[PDB]
Formats: structure tokens, sequence, C-alpha cells
């Protein structure tokens, strides 16, 4: 079970499933969204990254593993909705 | 004043402006009906965070649409093919008090092209600023419903697969419009949206509507599965 | 709506609209300043009192050139190379009651041409109607005298046997003009008639010009012998 | 009325105008950017009294510039290829009192060109008249600094030396402006400057920039060697 943990506008821990078919990839939020964390095989990962999307700072809260405050972020890194992301997992 | 010219590369570093300015001169060598996905971010940064948002990633062809409508329409020249004035203040300019800049950000530029980004000063101050937000459908659903209402401008993408657009106003009445309709209800307000180098005028381009909105309160959308639907909205509020 | 659709035929059936329309849209693939002789005639039908005559057998280049007269101006796409919006009401729309009903038709039209009629209608209803019509000057008369009292706009035919014609203002002055001030006069408020398809503008009609009748109680034209002449003249006025 | 047609000769004769004129028509076959050297100068003569000058050798271009900025433009015909419509009076025609004629010359004539003159009349008098004034900044001077106040439009010489504009308004404030970000703020508010027989318009003139002032006390050149700059101002005022 592969999923992410993301914050949609209104600042509200959601979570959402991702597709495995020819690779990783997410789409369909229908609002602003700022990924938070990703989880694959129920277990947490970093070093992550984007192929087609460059953003640092999503970049930097998903890598880091500590507990984060939502109270820094601003609506400034928000992606716009109906985003197509795709990820790139070590392995 | 010159903000900044960029060439080359695909994104423009975090321009900033300190002195207060009004207005945006974009200027480029391509033309208004070739541009594709550059994008623009324009925000003001009050502080410890709670910065101000007046534009997110907003797509440049909406961002000239829904500020050049009017008497106005871009311009051109023989050194540049495109050069729009986009306002960001109602009526002076944006006021800063000790420490706040104005951040703006270009994206998904072409690499082989050139764009020039100018300031405006005012010899005024105003709170009143214009901001931009987006609307999109799910492309899997035949119909949706918005609320427009304080927004008195729209962008709206056209495609074939939009059959019906209902505008529901503040006195309750519904009035359904074809896209045939619509266009020609817009053309009659801005005739003429930009001007050619060479001489031609063109009056509307072929995938984008300027819908004004006065006195209405809700916009359904009847269309089919297979597209996205976008509305760029502008509204004008006190900061 | 979409009211109807004539190709093949000289003469459009009559056509009955129910719905409280505003403005009429009138699509063509003949250019604005190619139309000969199509006609149109609209009437207001009505089960309490009389009959309303909005136009009766107007001539539709001048019935297009009457609305047209300001910032708005007939346009043109791909598929249309005239689209022209033509408004029937002052703010809103005609007021039907229980069964009146608007009826319109066109006549002398070509075979191998297309025709559209579109409605527009307004969330909002008024009695103000625009009124549509016809003065003659002969061929036997040297100068003429007429009274456009209540008027607010007229449209000529430009033609070589016209030599002067004098406005007689409200406060009692005459003032004569040669058809070259006239015209250049008139260009003065509307410089630009009509965008055609390929970019290029045109500023006005060889043979149609549209007079703006400003505080204006009387016109007298002089001419010589040899040639009719026909003003389309526009009003409004509460039913 | 027809005042006078002049070819052949590079100098008009001083023409006398007794009826009570509110504007002039100028026509000619050479377009608006063709005018070289054609210079105007018209006044009001008194019997026993005091001349009033308005305009004191203007350049043509400069005067149809002033007088057509707005709204309307400068058009063209078949047999013209340049006609524009410059006003005298605010809204009205001059007031003749007891022994007034305007006295109209044109001079620095092209040989082989034509140049008409038409008189236009208002049913109405107003002693609120136009005055054209020349300012000149030399070329072997860096910078300087004219007063422009009680005015509301100039006319500036378009070169490739000048650096920085600079306006002082009534509050004190100053505001420096680049040449390109002035061209594009005067483009904004009249889009279209002339209309050519062929269809195609022109937005700007190569070598003359219009700059409406309002609120400007002063305005300050910055340059480099090689050139003289030299403004025409336009105002309004009672005699």
């Amino acid at each position: 079970m592969n999923f992410i943990q993301y914050i949609d506008d209104s600042y509200a821990v959601k979570v959402k499933e991702i597709n495995s078919s020819e690779g990783f990839y997410i789409n369909g939020i229908q609002t602003p969204f700022f990924i938070l964390s990703v989880f694959i095989g129920n277990k947490r990962v970093t070093g992550v990254e984007f192929n087609n999307y460059d953003s640092l700072p999503m970049l930097s809260v998903i890598n880091d593993l500590g507990n984060i405050d939502l109270n820094v972020i601003p609506q400034n890194y928000f992606a716009t909705a109906f985003t197509e992301i795709y990820f790139n997992i070590p392995f | 004043m010159k903000i900044a010219t960029i060439t080359g590369v695909t994104k423009s570093p975090e321009l900033q402006v300190t002195k207060a300015i009004g207005a945006l001169i974009l200027s480029s060598d391509v033309a208004l009906s070739a541009l594709t996905t550059e994008k623009i971010s324009i925000y003001i940064e009050r502080g410890n965070g709670s910065n101000v948002i007046l534009a997110n990633k907003v797509l440049l062809k909406d961002f000239i649409l829904a500020s050049t409508y009017g008497t106005e329409n871009t311009q051109s020249d023989a050194d540049n093919a495109m050069i729009a004035l986009c306002e960001l203040a109602d009526e002076g300019s944006i006021y800063l008090a000790d420490k706040e800049s104005i951040k703006i950000t270009l994206e998904d530029l072409i690499s082989d092209k050139r764009y020039d980004l100018h300031g405006i000063e005012e010899p005024q101050q105003t709170n009143n600023l214009f901001f931009f937000e987006q609307k999109s459908v799910a492309s899997e659903e035949f119909n949706k419903k918005i609320d427009v209402q304080g927004f008195d401008l729209a962008i709206m993408t056209v495609d074939d697969s939009v059959s019906d657009l209902s505008y529901q106003y503040s006195n309750g009445q519904v009035v359904k419009y074809l896209p045939f309709e619509l266009q020609t209800l817009s053309r009659d307000i801005d005739p003429i949206q930009a001007v050619l180098s060479d001489g031609k005028v063109v009056q509307g381009l072929t995938d984008r509507l300027t819908l004004p909105l006065v006195a209405v309160v809700g916009i359904e959308i009847n269309k089919s599965q297979g597209s996205i639907i976008n509305f760029v909205v502008r509204c004008l509020k006190t900061v």
C-alpha cells in the first residue's frame, strides 16, 4: 500500500493512494495542496524526488523524518490544483 | 524601472522589488497567440510568514487577458512582438511599510525566447489590490456549478465539448447561453483584443473567452467528458 | 437560443418567438458590404390592444448599421463572414404577458447563401422599444425638409446628386454641411465600422452614411433632379 | 464650408474667414507619417485692438497629433490619403464680437502636393480657445527642466539619445520614466493613432510621442549630446 499524506487548501491533513502503474504518479487533487509525506510498503521513505516538478520546499519537508509544524509553510509553496506529480523513489 | 530580462534559461530567479510600484509591463518577442505554458507568480512578503498572494502560478495568457479588458489592448513594436501593461492596484500603488517586498517569479519559460519585466511607479498609495484565483472541473462529470459573487471578470478556456453556460443573477433569474452567443456578447464591449506589428488586428483568441460578470452570482457549466475547463477570476479587495 | 437557419430558399418562413428575448444576432457568410436586397420584418402580436410594428421590411444593411453605432461593431469569425448584434429593447427585454408573441421574417434572400438567427434574453423586462422608420425624397424634388424631432440616428445612401444637407437645431440655428464634412463629422464618433476576417478594419461603407442626430429638430436636403434618396431613422419610445 | 485648396505653390496666401467656425478639417494626399516640414499659423485679427495668437508656425504634424488625441483619430479615403479634424474652441465656435476675423496661413509646403482646408461651425458660441506653445531643449546641453503647469497635452520629438524623463507632480513627488515605459503608458489611453486606406492601422509615430499631463508641474529631460528635443504643448483658456 503506497500512499501520501498531504494538506489541502484549508490546512487539513488527508491521505491519498498512489497508482503504481507505469511508475509512481499522483493527480486529481482538485484543490491546492502541499505534499507532506510518502509511504511505500506501509513504511516511510526518504530521498525521493520529482523528475518533472521542481519544488525544493516539498522535498525538504518530505525528506525530514521528525515532526513538523504547519505554521511555518506559507500559501506560496502550495502547488496548483489538478497537478500531475511523478515520484522517483530509490531502491 | 527595468525590473529584469530573461533569456536562455527556462525559469526566472526570484525577482525582488523594494520600491513601491503599481503596474507591470511584460514584453516579449513571442506573439500573444503563441503563449503556451509560461506562468507567473507574484506575492508580497510581509515578514515572518503571513505573506499576501496576488497570483500563484497563473498562466501568462490568462494574466494578460484578464488585465487588458476594455479600451486598452496589448501592443506591438518593431523590436518587441508583444507588450502588455497589467495593473496591480486600483488607483495608486502598493504600499510597503518597513521590510515588505514584492517577489515575482516566472516558470515554464521557453529556452530560445526573450522576456522583459518593467515596473511602473505611482505618486499615490492605496490598499486596494487585485487578486487572481483559479477554478477547474474534474473532467469526468457532465455539469458543475461555481459561485462567482464578488468577481468582476473571468477568463474561461474554450473547447468544443462545452454545451451550455447558465448564468444566475442576483435577482434569481437564470439565463442559458451557447458558446457562440457568449462570444458575440463578449466582443460587444471590447471589439479589439490585440494589434499586430504589421498592422492587422486580432479581435479574439481562438481558445480563450473573456466574460464580464455584473450582478452575477452563479455560473453552471454543462459539458462532455474528455477535457478540463479552467476559469481564472479577478477580484479587487482591500488588504 | 437559436431561432432559425435559412439556406436555399429565397424567402424565410414566418418565425414565432414566445420567450422574452432582448436582442437578435444576425450571422451570415455574406460580407456586410455585399448585402444587396435582404430585408427583415419584425412585429409583436398582442392579445390586448393593437399589434406593435417595429420593423416593416427594413433593408438588412440599414438595420445592421443602425444598431452597431458607437463602441460596438460588426465582427467576423472563421465560419461566419458577418456577425451583428442588434438590440430591440433599451436595457431589458420585450415584455410578453400571456400569449403575445414576436414574429420575425426575412425577405429577398439569395439561394446559394446562408443566414442564421439567434435570440438573446435578459434578466429584466422593459416597455421601452426601438422603432425603425423610412423616409423618402423623390427624384424630381430639388429640396425637401423633414422633421427628425424625437429621432436619434439616421442612415442615408451616399449619392453624387446630393449637394447640401442642413441641420436645424432646437435653439433655431441652421447649419449647412457638405457630404465630405458630414462624413468627416460622422467618423469622429465611431472611427471603426467593422472588422474583417483577415484583420483589416473598414471604417465605413462606400454607399451608406450614418448621421447621429443630437438636439436636431429638422433636416433639409438640397440636391439635383435624377435620383431618389432613402433615410432609415431609429427612435426609442415607451409602449 | 470649403476654405481653400492649395497645389503647385509652396506657400498658401493669408486666408481670411469671417464666418464663425468651430473647427478645421485638414485633408491631403500625403500620409500623416509623410509630413516633413509643413507649418500652419492661425490667429484672430481685430480691426481695432490687439491680435489673438493661437498657433504661430506650428508644425502640421504636431498640430494634428495634438488635436486628434483620444477616441477619434485621423482617417483616410480613396481621394484623400489623410483627413483630420482639429478643434479650435471647447464646445462651440469662436465668437466674433465687432470686427473679428480668422486668419489662417500654410507655409513650407511641397510643390507637387495638394492641401485642402474646410471649416466647421456650431450652433453655439463660446469664449474658450485652445493655445499652442513650443519649447526646446538644445543639443549641446545634457539635461533640462521645463515648467508645464497649466497644460494638459504635450508632443515630444523622439530620438535615440533621450535617457530619462522625470515628472514632478502637484504634491511634490518625483517619478522617473524610461522612453519605452512612457510610450507604453501613452498608448494605454489611445491604442490607435491612424487608419490607413488599405485597412491597416498605425498605433503611433516613430519620431513623435504624445504625453497626456494630469496634475504635473514639472518635466525634466535627461539625454546626451547630438540632437534638439522639441515639445509642443496645448492649453485651454478664455480670451
